């Protein structure tokens, strides 16, 4: 029993949350109404590390719903599963955060966060041992940004030897709702930096770019991307919630994979990503080739211009082990050059035999590669494009803010930038 | 090519063959070490809190 | 796509064989820490063999067998032929040899005392040579005392073994030489003799009456060309080659190569190969060896061929190294790593 | 009769445990509850088996072991597996999460807080013996728990039984059947730290076992069931002499006296043989020579190395099944003839024996198939250093980007034991090069 604490925060971090647990509810046998159907006893090996059990026999996801404004949260529990969350895990307020950071963190966030951590305390009183704690949210926003951090902030003060891990929407001008992005996002990833273990960099741009040129979708919609965040958030997790050996709990993986505290940002990557030719069957080399492609990674990273420090792949479905190990190993030595020589074997494999819903298999992809400071990077120019001018600083200087936090942000990123580049020669 | 020490029973036997002859920390110490190692971890934690104070 | 990587700089025959698999676009070179590779270009001095053959799903491959040493080293090689029942003492192709440690350090100083006195009383040839393998150091003497002083004077191991007094000498010129053969040993242990041989020659007249200058008597390429007047005067840079040398003893004795020389050359090669194929084989092995060798032959006026060295990491004749180097190619790192006639090598048959 | 208890400690350690307990009583023909037929002391006994059962007064068999891992799963399976009613719960003791595959978290933050819980099940146990003689330590190199907690342990037990030998069975690190990437790192620094509390010491490389896995049993993929059990033949070829009637390593002590001379060098390389599939139409039987010539062919050893460019200083010959000494010798003079076996000069030429005529035992429905004799070398090798140079080699690697070193420096760790660890391993590779080269 090692229990995970699920929190989501804002319009985004709920409408993914949401969409995550709509999609491992399918996997492990969950109905809308926390019933279980499932044919297999898999499906519940390790079913109260998201779960929590019930009377009769129901399962009540471990998850907790934060908003400052309450037009998203009403949606979740009108939608597909929002009859299956517990209803006392709801807390929002009525404010709004207006894409603000400052107002998540330090005004309207302030004074909410004191009731979302009762909630968090009460979840994790009934945990038998808690593994951590792990967030959905966007950067470029006010709540899940601004609140989201101070939110960590809070919990790790609380709980300071548990792992903290996070899934972080970044911001892109081509998938954008304010010019302010930048700003929130420059000031959370200072936040990441010093307080989560391990935190999956998605990129909106990657996800637009995937939906347009790889899936064919003429219009991508936010609920296009949220799908492949779905997809992506239950590969990533099969290991926590299946049996395994291999990054089988939050600490372990962090273990395998940070080899220096701050650069624990991460590039994930699914495959397949199939437009609609979609019943083929699909070859473990073929597997291999896409979930090494650049066209099928989250963060919009060339991984051609840095160098992996570590790596864990994730194969689901009944399939050739034998041949899984042979088209890995093909991979490395046939690349070597884009793996740091100075850790041996950094390059780990996990088998896991239930597919997700209509594959016959898949492949997710971790990376934590240097080649993660292009994202840094054009957020950190984005940021002084408009720092240099002071441009829309009024919002953040009424809450409260100075000019100071903004540059201490700024130099912040610029050093995260500087220490990947080092390990990347 | 000698064979020597040859005991046998109803399980085995054993014997030599020769082809050629030839030409703590105490309980004390070990306590200290390990609160030691405690106590560097409470100062990490602390100095994490302080931080979390200011 | 096939990898190696390249640990010994200063070798010349492996700088080409790099050249090439690099030429044929197959060969991807790593950096030489980098170990996913299928291929290690060896370094000549404490190569890690106990590192290779533990990266899984790779098969790998060095240009050097572990071992091999034992053939290669002036003292080694002097304790392999007397303590091996293959070669045995009375072996008849090898000079006369003791190895001897300086006085300042089991050794065979009475042991060759002995034989030396012997030869002494019954008005034999008693012109014996001292040499070691920390040379560039070498002394010619008839005097037994003059060669143990001069092993005194230095500090490691060194060899005192027959000179031989009647060689077959060149005319006109009336001058020395030595055969040097190459030998490729790939990793199924076939012994593959290039067809391709040199006499390193001297350009100065044998004199047997003055071992003080002993540049007549040593035909190194290198000594040759530093103190000899003659140099290049017969032939190009002191290099007489198979054709021109087995004309040469069809029109002087009336034999070839093959029969008077080439049989001896190719006997001894077997019999040193294969002696130590036990201890070096990579058969069984979780990794795989090939290895070129430099055999380093002496003829005397009876046509009789001796065993002179074994040279570990032999470098090449400059007319010879493309062919000989795209041979270790086919048959050394092809033949594992196959890519997407009349052989240059003579395969010395053998039991395993 | 003197008796010997087990300790198994972490997934490896545990798991190994259990197969080599099933192994056990099959050898013994003791069932699943603990019952012996042919045992006919009721309730007692100082048989050569009772070094490793004690008996309760309803005739229950009990094994002298304790299991210990920092995280309750693989200890789980012992509690409702086959072999549930051995042992009782006292020998089974399990934390609620692991070390996370880090040395540090396993010795000093997790092992402080259940290193007396540990040592008061041990004492219960040895409370039972009238001459208790040592231990046996089951555990891997890599994980947390194998590597950080064994070593509190050894150090403990060094102080709490300073007169007992203490033997070890520890798991080499390979990447085929790893996701640990800091295994290096544990593995060197429970080297250190244990090396002065282990009398001998079996490494067995998982390399090794998969590939005679793979090679001789024809699996394309083993797992952790098959690699348990080719281990646990192993395990009971060495333990058969404790076990059964019998002169040669009778007790702990003799295993030092036959195979380590130097205390340091206490690392024998183990070599079995033969070891067939069961899924074969039917093997051909092998003979006292080619099972015992198989032991000088790096194909079943169990760490890769090339002995024949080291030097011995020990060899016993384990055999099990249709021998007798005189086939033995004729395939030793013939191996010396062909095998290069060299013996540093201050150690005599020549070899210990063991024969037991009982063959040996295959569990039922397993992957190895029943065979007329077999044999299981012990000799110390220094070739069998080429493992620490390969393993301290991708610890320098690491270390000197310092990678993943705050993991460790976090649990309480001073950077200073990373260096202090190294060049332990440093002269121990050189003590290796002064016996074994010239
Ligand atoms: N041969 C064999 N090796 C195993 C087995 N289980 C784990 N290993 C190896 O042990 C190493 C990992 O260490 P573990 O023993 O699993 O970890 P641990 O001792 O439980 O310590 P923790 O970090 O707390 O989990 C890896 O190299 C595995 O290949 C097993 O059952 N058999
Ligand atoms: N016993 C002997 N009788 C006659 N000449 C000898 C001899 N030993 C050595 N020489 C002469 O010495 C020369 C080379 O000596 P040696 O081979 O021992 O030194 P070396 O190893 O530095 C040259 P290389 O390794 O390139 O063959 C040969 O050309 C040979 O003519
Ligand atoms: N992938 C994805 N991104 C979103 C979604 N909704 C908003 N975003 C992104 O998140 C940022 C806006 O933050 P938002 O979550 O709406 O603000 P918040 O409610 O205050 O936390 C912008 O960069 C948007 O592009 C969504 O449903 N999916
Ligand atoms: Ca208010
Ligand atoms: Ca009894
Ligand atoms: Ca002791
Ligand atoms: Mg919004
Ligand atoms: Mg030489
Ligand atoms: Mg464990």
């Amino acid at each position: 029993m090692r229990e995970i604490v699920h929190i989501q925060a804002g319009q985004c971090g709920n409408q993914i949350g949401a969409k995550f647990w709509e999609v491992i509810s399918d996997e492990h046998g969950i109905d809308p109404t926390g019933s279980y159907h499932g044919d297999s006893d898999l499906q519940l090996e390790r079913i109260n590390v998201y779960y929590n059990e019930a009377t009769g026999n129901k399962y009540v996801p471990r998850a907790i719903l934060v908003d400052l404004e309450p037009g998203t949260m009403d949606s979740v529990r009108s939608g597909p599963f929002g009859q299956i969350f517990r209803p006392d895990n709801f807390v929002f307020g009525q404010s709004g955060a207006g894409n603000n950071w400052a107002k998540g963190h330090y005004t309207e966030g302030a004074e909410l966060v004191d009731s979302v951590l009762d909630v968090v305390r009460k979840e994790s009183e009934s945990c038998d041992c808690l593994q951590g704690f792990q967030l959905t949210h966007s950067l470029g926003g006010g709540t899940g940004s601004g609140m989201g951090t101070l939110l960590i902030s809070k919990i790790r003060e609380e709980y300071p030897d548990r792992i903290m891990n996070t899934f972080s929407v970044m911001p892109s001008p081509k998938v954008s709702d304010t010019v302010v992005e930048p700003y929130n996002a420059t000031l959370s990833v200072h936040q990441l930096v010093e307080n989560t273990d391990e935190t999956y960099c998605i990129d909106n741009e990657a996800l637009y770019d995937i939906c347009f040129r790889t899936l064919k979708l003429t219009t991508p919609t936010y609920g296009d991307l949220n799908h492949l965040v779905s997809a992506t958030m239950s590969g990533v997790t099969t290991c926590l919630r299946f049996p395994g050996q291999l990054n089988a709990d939050l600490r372990k993986l962090a273990v395998n994979m940070v080899p220096f505290p701050r650069l624990h940002f991460f590039m994930p990557g699914f495959a397949p990503l199939t437009s609609r030719q979609q019943y083929r069957a699909l070859t473990v080399p073929e597997l291999t080739q896409q979930m090494f492609d650049s066209k099928n990674m989250m963060a919009a990273c060339d991984p051609r211009h840095g160098r992996y420090l570590t790596v864990a792949a994730i194969f689901r479905g009944r399939m050739s082990m034998k041949e899984v190990d042979e088209q890995m190993l093909n991979v490395q030595n046939k690349n070597s050059s884009y793996f740091v020589e100075w850790i041996p074997n950094n390059v780990k494999t996990a088998v896991c035999d239930i597919p997700p819903r209509g594959l016959k298999m898949s492949a997710t992809f971790i990376g934590n590669s240097t080649a993660i400071q292009e994202l840094f990077k054009r957020i950190s120019e984005q940021f002084t494009a408009m720092f240099r001018r002071k441009a829309f600083l009024h919002w953040y200087t009424g809450e409260g803010m100075d000019e100071m936090e903004f540059t201490e942000a700024e130099s912040n990123m610029n050093d995260l930038v500087s220490e990947y580049q080092q390990y990347q020669d | 090519m000698e064979v020597i020490e040859l005991n046998k029973c109803t399980s085995g036997q054993s014997f030599e063959v020769i082809l050629k002859p030839p030409s703590d920390p105490s309980l004390e110490e070990i306590q200290k070490k390990l609160e030691a190692a405690e106590e560097r971890r409470k100062y990490q934690e602390a100095e994490l809190l302080k931080h979390l104070a200011e | 796509m096939y990898t190696f990587v390249v640990r010994d700089e200063n070798s010349s025959v492996y700088a080409e064989v790099s050249r090439l698999l690099l030429a044929t676009g197959q060969w991807k070179r790593l950096r030489k820490d980098n170990p996913r590779f299928n291929l290690m270009l060896g370094e000549r001095n404490r190569l890690p063999f106990g590192r290779l053959g533990h990266e899984p799903g790779l098969v790998q491959l060095v240009n050097y067998y572990r071992g091999a040493d034992k053939l290669c080293r002036k003292a080694s090689l002097v304790k392999l032929i007397k303590t091996s029942p293959e070669l045995s003492e009375s072996c008849t192709w090898f000079p006369e040899s003791y190895v001897i440690y300086p006085t300042n350090l089991t050794d065979e100083r009475e042991v060759f005392l002995a034989a030396y006195n012997r030869r002494r009383e019954g008005r034999e040839g008693n012109v014996w040579i001292a040499k070691s393998s920390a040379g560039a150091g070498i002394l010619i003497s008839s005097e037994a005392s003059e060669l143990l002083d001069f092993i005194d004077e230095q500090g490691q191991v060194h060899v005192i073994q027959k000179y031989l007094e009647k060689p077959l000498l060149l005319e006109p010129g009336h001058r020395k030489f030595d055969i040097r053969s190459w030998v490729l040993v790939d990793h199924l242990y076939n012994i593959y003799l290039y067809r391709e041989g040199v006499l390193r020659t001297s350009s100065e007249p044998y004199n047997s009456a003055n071992f003080q200058d002993k540049t007549c008597h040593l035909t190194n390429h290198c000594i040759q060309k530093e103190y000899s007047k003659n140099y290049g005067r017969y032939e190009e840079g002191n290099e007489m080659f198979f054709e021109e040398f087995n004309q040469y003893l069809m029109d002087a004795l009336n034999t070839t190569l093959e029969n008077s020389i080439l049989l001896q050359i190719k006997h001894i090669i077997r019999s040193c190969l294969m002696c130590i194929e036990p201890a070096i084989s990579t058969k069984h092995l979780h990794y795989q060896s090939f290895q070129l060798f430099g055999f380093d032959f002496m003829v005397d006026e009876e046509l009789k061929v001796w065993l002179i060295e074994v040279n570990g990491a032999p470098a090449c004749a400059q007319k010879l190294y493309a062919e000989l180097c795209q041979g270790i190619v086919d048959v050394a790192i092809s033949s594992v790593f196959p890519l997407a006639p009349t052989s240059i090598f003579i395969k010395l048959h053998h039991h395993h | 009769m003197r008796e010997c208890i087990s300790i198994h400690v972490g997934q490896a350690g545990v798991q190994i445990g259990n197969a080599c307990w099933e192994l056990y009583c099959l050898e013994h023909g003791i069932q699943p509850d603990g019952q012996m037929p042919s045992d006919k002391t009721i309730g007692g006994g100082d048989d050569s088996f009772n070094t490793f059962f004690s008996e309760t007064g309803a005739g229950k068999h009990v094994p002298r072991a304790v299991f210990v891992d920092l995280e309750p799963t693989v200890i789980d399976e012992v509690r409702t597996g086959t072999y549930r009613q051995l042992f009782h719960p006292e020998q089974l003791i399990t934390g609620k999460e692991d070390a996370a595959n880090n040395y540090a978290r396993g010795h000093y933050t997790i092992g402080k807080e259940i290193i007396d819980l540990v040592l008061d099940r041990i004492r219960k146990l040895a409370d039972q013996c009238t001459g208790l003689q040592g231990f046996l330590v089951f555990h891997s190199f890599g994980g947390g728990t194998g590597s950080g907690f064994t070593s509190l342990l050894m150090e403990r037990l060094s102080v709490d039984y300073g007169k007992k030998s203490k033997l070890e069975f520890s798991i080499y690190p390979a990447p085929q059947v790893s996701t640990a990437v800091v295994e290096p790192y544990n593995s060197i620094l429970t080297t250190h730290t244990t090396l002065e509390h282990s009398d001998c010491a079996f490494m067995v490389d998982n390399e090794a076992i998969y590939d005679i896995c793979r090679r001789n049993l024809d699996i394309e993929r083993p797992t952790y069931t098959n690699l348990n059990r080719l281990i646990s033949q192993i395990v009971s070829s060495i333990t058969a002499s404790l076990r059964f009637d019998g002169a040669l390593n009778v007790d702990l002590t003799e295993f030092q006296t036959n195979l380590v001379p130097y205390p340091r060098i206490h690392f024998p390389l183990a070599t079995y043989a033969p070891v067939i599939s069961a899924e074969k139409a039917y093997h051909e039987q092998l003979s006292v020579a080619e099972i015992t010539n198989a032991c000088f062919e790096p194909a079943n050893q169990m760490v890769k190395c090339d002995p024949r460019h080291g030097k011995y200083m020990a060899c016993c010959l384990l055999y099990r099944g249709d021998v007798v000494p005189k086939d033995v010798n004729a395939a030793i003079a013939t191996i010396k003839t062909k095998r290069s076996i060299q013996f540093v000069d201050w150690c005599p030429t020549g070899f210990k024996v063991g024969i037991n005529y009982q063959p040996p035992t295959v569990v039922p429905g397993g992957d190895l198939a029943k065979v007329q004799r077999a044999v299981c070398m012990l000799s110390n090798t220094t070739a069998i250093a080429e493992a620490w140079a390969r393993l301290d080699h991708k610890f320098d690697l690491m270390y000197a980007k310092r990678a993943f070193v705050h993991w460790y420096v976090g649990e309480g760790m001073e950077e200073g034991e990373f260096s202090e660890a190294r060049e332990d391993m440093a002269a121990l590779e050189k003590d290796y090069e002064e016996v074994g080269v010239d």
